[PDB]
C-alpha cells in the first residue's frame, strides 16, 4: 500500500461508490435500423401520364 | 450542469529519512437544471400600422425585454432565499446557511411582527450579519444587503449607520452612494414576501413560505445561473402577412438557476415566541 | 437528427409501395375471369395437407417436397397459357426458402444443379427464378381511405407467388419530393417541420400471368 | 448434464446452422460477413459429416485436409476462448460478464 | 459511453385543404462502462542475471 489516494470521485470521503462525480460521454456513432430489400419496384410495368384521372 | 467543490488540505512536520504517504481531500458537487422556454409575444394588424404616427416595433421590443428581465430577477431572489435556508453544505468541510431572528411581538407568526420592526433592531441585525460573514472567512469585496423601501427608510434615519464609509470596493463604485462598514445597502421590489406555490415549467425548487422575510445579506457566489440560449427577438413577415394581414413578434430565452454555496448567504426574518 | 429522419421517411415510402405492388399481384392471381371474355384468367394451386379445419397448422407443416411439386405444377400451368419462356419469377419467404434449400435434390449437380450447399442458395427450379422477400401478403387486409383500387382481401393462407413482368402495371403522376419549413413556422410554433410525398396508382392488367400457391385442407 | 453436450453429432450442428441462417435472414441482416465460432471438438464432429463437404452439392471442404470453410453462407472459424464454464464476478469489472455458460456450443454473430 | 438508437417511421394519406400535424419516432440508447486497469509486471535481478548464459 504505502499510499492514501484522494480518489476524486467519492463524496465527502465517506462510503463506497468511487465513481459518483464522473459523467458519461457521447461515443460518436448512432446506430439506427437496417434497410429492407425491395425487389418489387422492377418486375412490373411502369408508365407515366402528364394529366388525367386514370 | 455540475459545479465541483474542492476541500482544503493540512500540514505537519517531517522527520528525516521517512517516506511520505499523503492525505485525502474531500469533494462534492452542485447540480443546476434547466427550465422551460419563456416567451413574450404580441400581434399588430395592418390597418393600425397604416394609420399610426410613430414606430411601435422598438417600444414593444423594449417592453418584452423588460418583462423577461423582471421574471429572471424574481427567480434569482427566490433562489438566494432558498440558499440562505440550507442548513448543511454539500461539502462537509464548509459551513452552512444562517438565519437571524428578530423578536417583535406576542402573537403567533403574523404580519404584526413584520410591521412592528424599528430601526434599532435593523441596525443590530445588520451588525450581527456582518459579524457572521466575517466568521465564515468570506472575502471583503462584493458584500451586499437587499432590503425593501419601508425598512430601508426606517433604517436610514438611525444614528448608528452614519459615518461608516470603509471596507471593500464592490460595484456601484461611482463616488459614494451607499455603504455601511463594508456592506453596500440597496433597494429592491422583488424580494420574496408571499408564500409561493409550484408552477408548471419550473424544474427547480422555488416554492416556500416567505411571509416572514425582511432582508437578505449575501455575496456574489451564493447563486449561479446556466444559460442555454440567450435572449432573442423574432418577427414574421413573409407568409403570415398573406394568410392574415399583420405582423407577429416573439421574444424567448432559456436558462436555469440554483444554489451554489449556502455559506455565502444570510437571511433576516421577524418572528415571535 | 435531421439526417436520419429523411432516410427513415424515404424508406417508409418505398416499403409502402412494395407492399402495395405485392398485394396487387396477389389480387391479380385471385381474379377468376378475364375482363376480356375470350382470354383465360388467374389460377391458384392448392397444397392439401390433412383433414384438420382451416388453420395455420397447415401453413406450418409444409415440406420442401410439396414446394418442389407445387413449383413444377406452376410451371406446367404457365406453359398451358402459352406464356413466353423468359422472365418467369417466384417470390417466397425465408422460412419456405430454407425449407426448400435443404431438399438436396434441387441442388444436385448430377441432375440439374443450379445451387450451392456452402453458399446456402437455390437459383432456379423448373425454369423459374427464385427470390426472397419479406413483404409478401400474409395477413387479412381492410379498406383504407384514399385507396381508389381494391387492395383488401384475406391472405391468411398465402405461401408464394409465381408471376410475370406483364401481370401488374403502375401509373405515376407526381414524383417524390422532400420539403422543410423554417421561415415563419419557427416563430409561431417553436420548431421545424419536414414532409415527403408522392402520388401514383396500381392495378391489374393480365390475370392469366399470375399464379398463387396456398396451403389449406379439404 | 454435460451428457447432452457430449452426445451432439454433426447433423444437429448443420441443422442449427441452417436455422441460424434463416433467422438472420428474417432479421434483415446483410448477406456478407457472417461468422460462426466453434471449438475444435465440435469442429471435427462437423467435419466428419460428409454431406457438408460433399462437392456434389456445394463442396467447400476437404476430408484429407481436414477442414470445412463455409456452411449456409456462414464462415466457420476455430477458437479456444469460447465460454464454457460458469463465471463468477471478480473485482475490477464494471460490466456484467458472469453467467452460467455450461450448455454453450457455438456462437453466430456479426 | 452512450450509443443512441433511432426507430422507424410511417406513412398516411392526405386530404386536400387540411393541415398535416406529424407522427412520432421511437428512441432509446445503449451504454458501455469502463473497467479498471489491467497490469502485468516482472522484476529481474543482477546476480541471478549473471547466473545466466542467454538473454
Amino acid at each position: 500500500a504505502n499510499f492514501t489516494p484522494s480518489r476524486l470521485g467519492l463524496v465527502n470521503n465517506t462510503g463506497t461508490g468511487v465513481k459518483d462525480l464522473f459523467l458519461k460521454t457521447f461515443a460518436g456513432e448512432v446506430l439506427s435500423a437496417f434497410r429492407k430489400a425491395t425487389i418489387f419496384e422492377d418486375l412490373h410495368t411502369v408508365r407515366t401520364i402528364s394529366s388525367g384521372k386514370s | 450542469a455540475q459545479f465541483p467543490i474542492v476541500g482544503l488540505s493540512s500540514t505537519s512536520y517531517h522527520s528525516p529519512g521517512t517516506q511520505l504517504t499523503g492525505n485525502a481531500i474531500k469533494h462534492a458537487e452542485a447540480v443546476i437544471n434547466i427550465d422551460d422556454k419563456l416567451v413574450s409575444n404580441v400581434f399588430i394588424a395592418d390597418v393600425d400600422e397604416a394609420m399610426n404616427h410613430y414606430d411601435v416595433r422598438s417600444q414593444y421590443s423594449v417592453q418584452m425585454g423588460n418583462a423577461l428581465a423582471y421574471t429572471f430577477d424574481q427567480n434569482v431572489a427566490a433562489m438566494i432565499a432558498q440558499a440562505a435556508r440550507t442548513s448543511t453544505n454539500p461539502n462537509t468541510d464548509l459551513p452552512g446557511g444562517t438565519r437571524i431572528k428578530i423578536l417583535k411581538s406576542g402573537t403567533a407568526n403574523t404580519a404584526a411582527a413584520v410591521a412592528a420592526v424599528t430601526g434599532t433592531d435593523l441596525a443590530t441585525a445588520l451588525f450581527s450579519a456582518a459579524e457572521q460573514m466575517d466568521i465564515n472567512n468570506l472575502p471583503e469585496e462584493d458584500r451586499y444587503c437587499a432590503i425593501d423601501p419601508t425598512n430601508y427608510y426606517k433604517l436610514v434615519q438611525n444614528t448608528t449607520v452614519i459615518n461608516r464609509d470603509f471596507g471593500g470596493r464592490g460595484a456601484y463604485a461611482e463616488g459614494e452612494v451607499l455603504k455601511v462598514a463594508g456592506i453596500h445597502i440597496v433597494k429592491s421590489n422583488h424580494l420574496p414576501k408571499t408564500n409561493r406555490s409550484a408552477a408548471t415549467g419550473e424544474n427547480n425548487t422555488y416554492h416556500a413560505n416567505y411571509t416572514d422575510n425582511i432582508g437578505l445579506v449575501f455575496n456574489k457566489q451564493a447563486v449561479g445561473t446556466v444559460k442555454l440560449m440567450d435572449l432573442k427577438m423574432e418577427q414574421t413577415g413573409a407568409d403570415i402577412h398573406a394568410l392574415y394581414q399583420g405582423t407577429f413578434m416573439v421574444g424567448s430565452m432559456m436558462h436555469g438557476s440554483g444554489v451554489l454555496r449556502p455559506d455565502c448567504a444570510i437571511e433576516l426574518y421577524a418572528a415571535n415566541s
